[PDB]
RNA sequence: AUACUGCCAGCUGGGACUGAGGACUGCGACGUAAGUCAAGGAUGCUGGCAUAAUGGUUAUAUGCCGCCCGUCUUGAAACACGGACCAAGGAGUCUAACGUCUAUGCGAGUGUUUGGGUGUAAAACCCAUACGCGUAAUGAAAGUGAACGUAGGUUGGGGCCUCGCAAGAGGUGCACAAUCGACCGAUCCUGAUGUCUUCGGAUGGAUUUGAGUAAGAGCAUAGCUGUUGGGACCCGAAAGAU
RNA sequence: AUAUGUAAGAAGUCCUUGUUACUUAAUUGAACGUGGACAUUUGAAUGAAGAGCUUUUAGUGGGCCAUUUUUGGUAAGCAG
RNA sequence: CCUGAAAAUGGAUGGCGCUCAAGCGUGUUACCUAUACUCUACCGUCAGGGUUGAUAUGAUGCCCUGACGAGUAGGCAGGCG
């Protein structure tokens, strides 16, 4: 008892359905999998403009 | 025939007329329909589908919550309205002279607030004083705080509390949460 | 059986070129990558570490991290009903800059320009991009351009 | 079967649960009776605590 | 309540313009052009009627 | 509210909503729990990651009470005051008339600090405590002392 | 205060002035299309005097209506068809000629019959199957007071005055077309002049390009 | 001159279908005046009958259509299966433990009903020290255990506040989403004064990690739907045991 | 050829600057910014009978037939 | 067009029948009729709105509306017994 083995019929009507809009955009994207050592520098950085714009305008 | 682009005959997908088959419920919806067909200030729109709002999306508001929002530059002699129930906090000491109008006051809360010197006021007596929301502040509720909200969205690399009756070792801390046993997650 | 391998059928994908083989010319080396560029995915064939994947060769994608010899490329691959975003680990020998960016910076400087002549004089300076728009009139003579007429010509075997 | 996100729940009534079955329809009756026998308890020892 | 159409009802063909009325006084339905002879080149029916 | 099932509204449709291909059998996966590694193994990883295998060393004779240790923390430490008693210790913040708390009557056996205790000086009752609960006890100017 | 008859007169005085308005409006209008076509035929005239050949300004606009029916479409044609609004068969739609429009109408060419049209066959549609789209509503025209509360920011205050943006193509041409709900038009009152309707207009059927007999066929369909 | 095209906000007819709405409202037209009108939906006049005449039902005749239902199936009128007929009976139930949602009560608490009191003798009605769940997590476990700050910074945020005659500006911004941090637990580290000189573990950290903190949201009851164990929607083995 | 990735802006474009333990021979870079200049066209067309989804659950998981590209087969109302 | 051109019950351009066709190729045109299109009435669904008035109205009450309507398995809602 053979049966049908692939086919891709009816699957692109199905994604199309509520389908392929496109991925959600963020301004501040993750920083997750980018350089250590870059993100070291970039949490100093960041503590120290805060403190910056902190002092300028408490 | 037509080629139609959208589904049809498809509902509005929001709230109107609550669930609840309160009567005073009702007319406060039907105040404050009246007031949002014929002022054309937002906050009697936005106080209507609050009133529509279900539990849930209702949570409790803590007087701790409205004394921060009453920390607010600006906003220490503004009304705090809460769609919902004002909950007491005891996590804080003192509390202000504001003005609450909320659906429902906890004993502990409006006693607090009586205590401190404002009032407690209800959504009808907060339309009567304020018809436009005049100098007003609407608190909500946390409401993706809920147990059960933390399940929403489970699988893996979500860490996502897991839906579970007995919490402890050996229950679910095994072979899939583990590098010791075959993988994690 | 069946064969789905990482380099499965990129027999001619990651064939180098004709009279292109051997060592690679300094500026792809030399070219800078920062967060943010968008830079296009073609694999060398020649270089086998940090090679791309042949679904992501000849995509082009935004960089969002560098590091000593590669750089970070964020794709958007469409997985069924949706796309996924994939962070691909690429070296600058399969990565290159990608032109239609350029391209719009230098519009976006010349619209800048062309906003500073009108707040110059207020000459309707008209920012917008048009489409090919449909040919006005015109009017052809016919001095040393007189009609040549044509007619089908008959069959021939030519043969 | 397994299903959708449930939690596993451990209902123990793989045994013939039905034939042990106590359903205390008799609280209000056996309340009774022990006011009842507590009352009865008193008057025989009338006196006593 | 009913859609009355133009091009019919010159009621409401005058509601909707009032200039409709002045065409008609006007007739510039059927409006004549000056007569003014410019007479082709001979090249232009030569091709034309070429062969 | 028999009445209110779809059991009424499925009187007349032939499937009563099963199905006519994939009918309601008895049990076509298993019962219960069955085959959890075999043809249920994607639920499982999917819901249920961790199902599979032990992991913890065992306890023979686990009596809860041995653990028994509710925690309290220093936000929640003044609401075993009386609620009479607490403006009257709140405004009259001296030492040397301090309210004793005894968290064990409370029913707590640690005090954790949450923090943000006013400067009431207080004397606090408990079994265990914590580093930074007693710091902040020690800063409001009370004292933590260890009962049993 | 009873404002009983004062401010009916005072309305009635802004009526008036805006049927002044109207009226010059539309008379200069009228002056404009009759110049066109003037100076298009004496230009065409005084190149032929000249020896030469006045080559006509290709069609800026086209008029569009759906042939065929709602079922086996193919994906790429069904959503042009959609974005070019003609979701039923004997729907129309006036289109601005562009290359982009131009390789729009050519994906959906078998499935339309489009051409060139007239200012007549324009002010015919417009004043008979003329609806506008209002808060997502179709409401017919019948009155220039919606139509100059719906597209008075671009200036267009009467049919006449969309009419006139829908024909010589303007600045707006794009919100005057989009007010314009598409149009519901008949069948062919006369028939379609072919046995078969889904050949090319070359070929002897009813799709594609019939450039200026667009005019009678939708004169006939509406 | 006629063709042939195109336009007419050009004229003159012959037919058919429809007449929705129902207390002034609007836009217009008529020598620019009170008024009229074909202008936001039919009125005017006239006749016959007032009854089975119209119409309803019903049986038949005629014209054109119309294969036997249910089921499994890619496909059933099927030379596939069930069904001679009729009446009555006949098939997603209840329970334990739960998921989402919703209503309700109270709310950092909540649940009286195991019991006790009482009673108009299974109902009312009244009474907690307890216990369950919640209010703390994390670690296998010994254990440790949640503010460097206005409970943080940034982007976006409904609403509110200050606003000039219609822009739009500023301020404050709850919920919620994205991101960078801070705190608690685990892991890996560096280890201060001291010292039962081997202990305690301050301090500083780390592309690590948690179902956490970061002005609580839960508890209880009920309802639909879904889940699992139960005869488990109803009927159905060949078997196996005592 | 058809099909296919990306871009066509306010999260944008340009300035003694401000932060950092990263980077530089070097206030040179990198990232993130405070303060500034951009309006009635905010940077192609068309459309948008609302846009972002959140939870939860049914049935389904035998398919078959076109014009087209196509594999095995002499072929098949064959198999893919 | 004819030859090539042979299969079993009697027999099918659908049938009758048709020969400057009622056949074949082509070309205007008229005409016929779908549950399609246009326009009206009515039903329901969805949606966007109006509506606080001294009695004679339990405000999704009354009303203005515009669009739309196939359906197995299946879901949900209003109802009838």
């Amino acid at each position: 008892a053979k049966s049908k083995n692939h086919t891709a019929h009816n699957q692109t009507r199905k994604a199309h359905r509520n389908g392929i809009k496109k991925p959600k955009t963020y301004k501040y994207p993750s920083l997750k999998g980018v350089d250590p050592k870059f993100r070291r520098n970039h949490k100093h950085a960041l503590h120290g403009t805060a403190k910056a714009l902190a002092a300028a305008k408490k | 025939g037509i080629d139609h682009t959208s589904k049809q005959h498809k509902r509005s997908g929001h709230r109107t007329a609550p669930k609840s088959d309160n009567v005073y419920l009702k007319l406060l919806v039907k105040l404050y329909t009246f007031l949002a067909r014929r002022t054309d200030a937002p906050f009697n729109k936005v106080v209507l589908k609050a009133l529509f709002l279900s539990k849930i999306n209702r949570p409790p508001v803590s007087v701790s919550r409205i004394a921060r929002a009453l920390k607010q530059e600006g906003a220490a002699n503004k009304t705090v309205v809460v769609v919902g129930t004002v909950t007491d906090d005891a996590r804080i000491f003192e509390f202000p002279k504001t003005t609450v109008a909320a659906l429902r006051f906890t004993a502990g809360a409006r006693a607090k607030i009586v205590k401190a010197g404002g009032e407690c006021i209800t959504l009808d007596q907060l339309a009567v004083r304020a018809p436009k929301g005049q100098n007003t502040l609407i608190l909500r509720g946390p409401r993706n705080s809920r147990e059960a909200v933390r399940h929403f969205g489970m699988g893996p690399h979500k860490g996502k509390a897991p839906r579970i009756l007995s919490t402890g070792r050996k229950f679910e801390r095994a072979r899939g949460r583990r590098r010791s046993k075959g993988f994690k997650v | 059986g069946k064969s789905h391998g990482y380099r499965s059928r990129t027999r001619y994908m990651f064939q180098r070129d004709f009279r292109k083989h051997g060592a690679v010319h300094l500026s792809t080396y030399l070219k800078v990558y920062k967060v943010g560029d968008i830079v296009d995915i073609k694999a060398n064939g020649s270089i086998q570490k940090g090679m791309p994947h042949k679904f992501y060769q000849g995509k082009t994608g935004v960089v969002y991290n560098v590091t000593k010899s590669s750089v970070g490329v964020i794709i958007n691959k469409m997985v069924g009903n949706r796309y996924l975003e994939k962070r691909l680990n690429l070296r600058v020998e399969h990565i290159k800059h990608s032109k239609c960016r350029q391209e719009f910076l230098e519009r976006v400087k010349a619209n800048a320009a062309k906003r500073a002549e009108a707040k110059a004089q207020g000459v309707a300076v008209q920012l917008k991009r048009q489409p090919a728009q449909p040919r006005e009139s015109r009017i052809v003579s016919t001095e040393g351009n007189v009609p040549q007429t044509l007619a089908p010509v008959p069959y021939e075997t030519f043969i | 079967a397994i299903s959708k996100n449930l939690p596993i729940l451990k209902n123990h009534f793989r045994k013939h649960w039905q034939e042990r079955v106590k359903v205390h329809f008799d609280q209000a009756g056996k309340k009774v009776s022990r006011r009842n026998a507590r009352a009865t308890r008193a008057a025989k020892i009338a006196p006593r605590p | 309540v009913l859609k009355k159409n133009p091009l019919k009802n010159k009621q409401v063909l005058l509601r909707l313009n009032p200039y409709a009325k002045v065409f008609a006084a006007e007739k510039l339905g059927s409006k004549k052009a000056e007569k003014t002879g410019t007479k082709p080149a001979a090249v232009f029916t030569e091709t034309l009627k070429h062969d | 509210p028999s009445r209110f099932t779809k059991t009424r509204k499925h009187r007349g449709h032939v499937s009563a909503g099963k199905g006519r291909i994939g009918k309601h059998r008895k049990h076509p996966g298993g019962r219960g729990m069955a085959g959890g590694q075999h043809h249920h193994r994607i639920n499982m990883d999917k819901y249920h990651p961790g199902y599979f295998g032990k992991v913890g060393m065992r306890y023979f004779h686990k009596q809860q009470a041995h653990f028994w240790k509710p925690v309290l923390n220093l936000d929640k430490l003044w609401t075993l005051i009386p609620e009479d008693k607490r403006d009257q210790y709140l405004k009259s913040a001296s030492k040397e008339t301090a309210p004793v708390i005894d968290t064990l009557a409370a029913g707590y056996g640690k005090i954790l600090g949450k923090g943000r205790i006013p400067n009431v000086p207080v004397i606090v009752k408990a079994r265990f405590v914590s580093k930074l609960a007693e710091e902040k006890i020690r800063a409001a100017g009370g004292v933590v002392e260890l009962i049993a | 205060a009873e404002q009983v008859a004062a401010e009916r007169a005072a309305r009635k005085a802004a009526n008036k002035e805006k049927r002044a308005i109207i009226l010059e409006r539309n008379a200069a209008y009228q002056k404009e299309y009759e110049t066109a076509e003037r100076n298009i035929i004496q230009a065409k005239r005084d190149a032929k005097a000249a020896g030469s050949y006045y080559v006509e300004a290709q069609h800026k606009l086209v008029f569009v209506v759906r042939i065929k029916g709602i079922n086996k479409i193919p994906p790429k044609p069904r959503k042009v068809l959609q974005l070019l609004r003609l979701t039923r068969i004997n729907s129309g739609t006036f289109v601005k000629v562009t290359k982009a429009t131009l390789e729009l109408l050519k994906l959906i060419e078998p499935y339309v019959a489009y051409g060139y049209p007239s200012y007549s066959t324009i002010r015919q549609l417009v004043y008979k199957r003329g609806f506008g789209k209002i808060n997502k509503q179709r409401v017919p025209l019948s009155d220039n007071a919606i139509i100059e509360a719906n597209l008075g920011k671009y200036g267009i205050l009467s049919i006449d005055d969309l009419i006139h943006e829908i024909i010589t193509v303007g600045p707006h041409f794009k919100q005057a077309n989009n007010f314009l709900w598409p149009f519901k038009l008949s069948n062919p009152s006369g028939g379609w002049g072919v046995p078969r309707k889904f050949k090319h207009f070359i070929q002897g059927g009813s799709f594609g390009n019939r450039e200026e007999f667009i005019n009678k066929l939708v004169k006939s369909m509406n």
